[PDB]
């Protein structure tokens, strides 16, 4: 009923860049492992309690955001249900808290191990204590990105990752058929070990700002070439193939020879006898197959992108001949290169431009295929276990192979063109405290920049909307540094584009009302105007520095306060009347940076759209909330996401007569949402909400709906325990739809109700008086938000419904404490409408956890430590489960 | 009565026999994993005593069933508690109580 | 002194004017109005930089003494009596500072050098001051 306090740690979650997983690309094998050695712990560091935790992740929402979150304080692994971890003793996702046993009981203790296994086609997650299984797996996650073994702590712990591959093996023989952990390290990229979601680094110089990140997702690993179904090779270029196949293959078999390869019947070079030094009429069959094939794709292709390709000349074709060879070349069998001539012509630069095209289309090709005879990826090279590291499709792969690739197409295209044939998201504003802001002086701070891209530096109101682009609207006047661009509402080109490591500064003199920039060691001048780049804007209600960092970068702003440290503020600044921002403060400035977390946030009044009027019910009539859109003359349509301001707990942890003797003895509740005529039924979706949810999606359907389910059973079955969860209950609106209904709009209004039993945890749904088939059971001590989703395609969208039933008492019943008995509907002002907002303000702490990684060696794995505490003040909201 | 679930192995034959003054830590949330007292705050043992109760018998017989290290998640029910009137203000009647003990045992 | 030797004077400033319109000389793409003005703005920091930020007092009451249309010598005795109100506001946090900063230079008190540069550097300020309002 008021809000609480408490002192909460820190906690934080590292993770090697072994991204694993796969939707249908070869991604990865499909059964990964993973080990942890937990050296020591100590319990109660400082005296709240110590966290020490394993798990897996996904790239799709798992950012761990120090400080706040939701729950009391801490969000690590067990957070929401992008991530599932197992601690000790109990098992946790989703921030409910799942007891499993395990022989010799006992939380993460000082040298131990564990063991996990990840399994895809049949998802789950398996858990090991050190020579024991453990008595819980997972089912039925959603996966759409890649799972980052992660781990996590509080304080005071000291761990070893044992992906293994090295001299330092698993202290445990994995299970058959399970890849050793060593693989999937996305080659042109070593192994390391980072946080997740970092926005703050350690540079050498202090602080370094850094921007969002830039990670692959599931369907990136998936070759996808071009459409090569239907485009009617001619027998122009079917007359060709033969003479293409064999100079490509003997070109093949210079490039073996060129390693010493000669001509036998075993591989394993050191025998030295791969048989590959025959002629193309001369191979085995299943080779020979595949490599005709392979020039007839390549010349496929090549007709399929374009560049018709025309009767250049047939004399040049006809008198070609072949090319000497020294003998070096002829080999023990007798076997001798047949190189043609390719010094004859040379190609366009448009030629050499699309012969890298054509390289990505094969190299695309070659991936398929394999991928249906059934290769996956692999570290280290195992061809009887088919598995093979150059199966990344073209963009992940090593320069020596790209080169290795663009050479065999290019002799491939000299050999083509020789006989003729001439061929024809979000971004970060970092801000200082609201309590900073001034509104009259001369003051200058030094913004630094080390990574070229798109980037923002300059003053903007308090106000200011962390949403909208910076610069875009009235309230922030800021300078662009990737094309250096005046940036008021407007584009204006102003300076030059800056370089790496260079500042660029921001200089503001209230007196006269002017902001002045200057580059590094001078200062920049517009276009054709003079200094005083933004001529008399007004004072407004003062200014604070602002920080715009985009996708993968990283920024110094310097706001003083270390005027010694100052890079300048002596070449310039200084001799006019000017002084730094923080000169005089004690206390390093707190920064205040927008946070991507989609949150719940009331509707505001005099909203461009989404207006909201509530209405009192009548004698006929229950109270009703609508939702109308007021401007559908020309405006844009968005997938709303609403929800009701109150929590409904499910207790119990441990004509229409109302009858007083059952109505004052059920916990049954029925509120419905009606809809609308126009709206078309098929994109409402009515139901209910946890605390938890945080999805925000422009194509949101109850297919990507988070849910993941949880069987703790025993080793002889005991399937007894298999409870799932979800932060997302509802049914969708085209399956209450008549099969006569669809081809025509609809004139009449659906009404859907929601029935809950707070006894038993027990929920159903019916429309227009018609019980349904879908039904969900929860677990108790549960809240569940009255909510809906709609995209709408109507003036008027929704109407809330607080209705009462027969012998079922309406929301309000349970929605507050002294209308627990009273078998009337009621509106208190408190429970209002709320949207989901997409980003929101956010303080950033001021310390941080002091976390060592490194690599401990061959043997003992990689290395993270950490020593030291931190305490932060929570404020817990209790309605809401956030902190 | 209660329950004696484990969460650190600890060692075990050193169990109070009788009237020896046991030293515990204690921390007590309620549920919905509400918290409301924590002598990890006041960095104080609680110095229990057994015989002379002065204390909810629940809790008596949870750090009874313990020993050396062993930390107990005592989960004591409403009856052998503070009753149906409950300590006002601070837990409200009828709950269940979730205990973190750990005995040191200092005499 | 060039300076301010065109604006006390009116045949320099007249002249100046007269002779770019004249010869249609350009005056703009060398600054990437325009006088000699340009010089001293672009010139004026590195020659304020000898200002001994404890004497920002001194040069507040100089620029009055330069408006009472007072000679070199009058303005040059009237500081010469007031070289005990030099700043001596040490303790204040505006200054604090900026005495930190002048001695951390890399480079290096006489009383006739103290108020030759303060002189110096009025003049050139309370003319420009005199511009700087057309
Ligand atoms: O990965 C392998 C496979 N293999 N031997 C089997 C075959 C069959 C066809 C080819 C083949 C590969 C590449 C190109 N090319 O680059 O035009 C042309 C033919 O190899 C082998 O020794 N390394």
């Amino acid at each position: 009923l008021l809000l609480q306090t408490n002192l909460i740690n820190y906690v934080t979650s590292i993770r090697p860049n072994i991204f694993v997983g796969r939707a249908e690309g070869s991604t990865q094998y499909g059964k990964w492992y993973f080990e942890v050695m937990v050296d020591e712990v100590v319990p109660f560091l400082t005296a709240q309690a110590t966290h020490l935790r394993v798990g897996w992740a996904l790239t799709e929402g798992y950012s761990p955001y120090p400080g706040g979150g939701e729950g009391w304080g801490g969000n690590g692994v067990g957070d929401d249900l992008y991530s599932y971890g197992f601690d000790g003793l109990h098992l946790w996702t989703g921030h409910v808290a799942r007891p499993v046993t395990s022989p010799g009981q006992h939380l993460l203790a000082p040298e131990d191990v564990v063991s996990c296994c990840l399994d895809l086609s049949v998802p789950s997650i398996s858990f090991r204590i050190n020579g024991c299984p453990v008595q819980g797996v997972f089912e039925a996650f959603n996966l759409d990105g890649l799972f980052f073994p992660v781990v996590s702590f509080s304080a005071g712990v000291k761990v070893r990752f044992l992906l293994g591959g090295r001299h330092g093996e698993f202290k445990f023989l994995p299970p058959p058929g399970y890849a050793p952990c060593h693989e999937a390290v996305l080659p042109r990229e070593r192994l390391r070990l980072e946080p997740i979601k970092e926005y703050r680094r350690e540079g050498p110089r202090g602080p370094h700002l850094v921007g969002p990140s830039r990670c692959l997702s599931h369907t990136d690993f998936v070759p996808c070439p071009v459409d090569t179904v239907q485009i009617v090779l001619p027998p122009h270029l079917e007359r060709i193939r033969e003479k293409l196949a064999e100079n490509i293959h003997e070109l093949w078999a210079l490039t073996r020879i060129e390693q010493g390869w000669t001509y036998g019947p075993v591989r394993d070079d050191n025998k030295r006898l791969h048989p590959c030094l025959v002629n193309f009429h001369s191979l085995p069959e299943p080779e020979r197959n595949y490599n005709l094939q392979m020039s007839g794709e390549t010349l496929k292709t090549l007709l399929a992108l374009g560049c018709h390709v025309g009767m250049a000349d047939e004399k040049a074709e006809d008198n070609l001949k072949k090319t000497k060879l020294p003998k070096t070349y002829m080999m023990s069998n007798g076997y001798k290169p047949a190189p043609l001539d390719l010094s004859h012509v040379r190609l366009t630069p448009a030629q050499t431009t699309l012969v890298d095209r054509l390289a990505e289309n094969g190299h695309n090709v070659w991936a398929r295929d394999r991928v249906a005879q059934g290769w996956s990826y692999s570290a280290v090279q195992d061809i009887p276990a088919r598995r093979n590291p150059r199966l990344v499709p073209y963009r992940l792969l090593d320069e020596a192979t790209k080169r290795s690739n663009r050479d065999s197409l290019c002799q491939a295209v000299r050999t083509l063109l020789g006989y003729g044939y001439n061929i024809e998201d979000r971004v970060r504003i970092f801000r200082a405290e609201k309590s900073y802001t001034v509104q009259s002086g001369r003051w200058y701070f030094e913004f630094e920049a080390v990574t070229t891209g798109e980037m923002r530096v300059g003053w903007a109101r308090p106000e200011l909307r962390p949403d909208v682009e910076l610069g875009a609207d009235e309230l922030a006047y800021v300078f662009n540094g990737h094309r250096g661009q005046r940036w008021h509402l407007g584009s204006e080109p102003f300076g030059r584009p800056w370089q790496s490591g260079d500042v660029v500064g921001c200089m503001i003199d209230l007196t006269e009302n002017t902001i002045i920039f200057t580059l590094n060691g001078e200062v920049l001048m517009s276009d054709s105007g003079s200094e005083t780049a933004f001529r008399e804007i007004e004072i407004g209600d003062g200014f604070l520095p602002v920080c715009s960092l985009g996708p993968g970068q990283v920024g110094h702003l310097n706001l003083g306060q270390d005027v010694s440290s100052l890079r300048f503020f002596a070449i310039c600044g200084l001799q006019e009347g000017f002084e730094p921002f923080a000169i005089n403060m004690q206390r390093p400035v707190t920064t205040w940076f927008s946070k991507s977390l989609p949150q719940f946030e009331p509707v505001p009044p005099e909203h461009p759209h989404y207006e909201v009027a509530r209405m009192d019910g009548t004698v006929d009539t229950p109270p009703c909330l609508r939702l109308a859109h007021r401007t559908w003359g020309s405006q844009n349509s968005l997938v709303e996401m609403l929800f009701l301001r109150l929590s409904l707990p499910v207790q119990f942890h441990q004509d229409n007569r109302d009858d007083p003797e059952i109505i004052l003895n059920t916990t049954t509740y029925y509120y419905s949402v009606r809809v609308f005529a126009g709206q078309e039924p098929s994109c409402v979706w009515v139901g209910w909400v946890t605390p938890d949810y945080h999805q925000h999606d422009m194509n949101f359907d109850l297919s990507k709906v988070r849910a993941v389910t949880v069987t703790m059973g025993d080793e002889q079955g005991n399937v007894h325990s298999s409870l799932k969860c979800s932060n997302c209950y509802m049914v969708w609106g085209g399956d209450f739809v008549s099969p006569g209904q669809q081809g025509r709009i609809s004139h009449t209004d659906l009404v859907i109700g929601c029935l809950v039993d707070l006894a038993t945890g027990l929920m159903t749904f019916t429309a227009n008086g018609k019980e349904s088939n879908t039904f969900f059971q929860v677990e108790p001590n549960t809240k569940l938000f009255p909510a809906v989703f709609v995209l709408p395609t109507h003036q008027n969208v929704i109407q809330f419904e607080l209705g009462k039933q027969k012998n079922i008492m309406p929301l309000s019943a349970a929605m507050f404490l002294s209308e627990r008995k009273n078998p009337a509907p009621q509106c208190p002002p408190r429970l209002e409408v709320q949207m989901l907002m997409p980003v929101s303000w956010s303080r950033m702490p001021n310390h941080f956890l002091q976390v060592e990684t490194r690599r401990a060696g061959e043997r003992l794995g990689w290395a993270v430590q950490c020593q030291d505490p931190l305490t932060m003040m929570a404020l817990h909201i209790p309605e809401e489960n956030r902190c | 009565g209660v329950e004696i679930e484990t969460i650190s192995p600890g060692d075990g034959r050193t169990f109070p026999k009788k009237g020896q003054t046991c030293v515990v830590h204690y921390t007590g949330m309620l549920q919905n994993g509400k918290k409301f007292d924590s002598s990890r705050d006041r960095n104080k043992p609680f110095k229990f005593r057994i015989g002379k109760q002065e204390v909810i018998k629940g809790f008596e017989e949870g750090a009874a069933q313990m020993s050396l290290g062993q930390r107990a998640k005592l989960t004591c029910t409403p009856d052998v508690a503070y009753g149906a009137t409950g300590h006002p203000g601070v837990i409200p009647p009828n709950a269940t109580l979730i205990f973190d003990v750990e005995l040191l045992n200092l005499e | 002194e060039i300076f301010i030797y065109w604006s006390k004077s009116h045949n320099f400033k007249r002249e100046e004017q007269n002779f770019v319109v004249q010869n249609e000389i350009n005056n703009m793409s060398f600054l990437t109005t325009s006088l000699i003005v340009a010089t001293l703005k672009k010139m004026l920091p590195i020659g304020l930089n000898m200002c001994a930020p404890t004497d920002q007092d001194l040069i507040m009451l100089a620029k009055t003494r330069y408006a009472l249309k007072d000679t070199d010598e009058e303005v040059r005795e009237f500081l010469q009596n007031n070289l005990h109100l030099q700043g001596k506001v040490e303790g204040s946090p505006s200054l604090r500072w900026q005495m930190a900063l002048y001695r951390g230079l890399p480079g290096r008190d006489d009383p006739e050098k103290i108020v030759r540069r303060v002189q110096e550097v009025s003049a050139v300020l309370y003319h420009l001051e005199q511009t700087e309002h057309p």
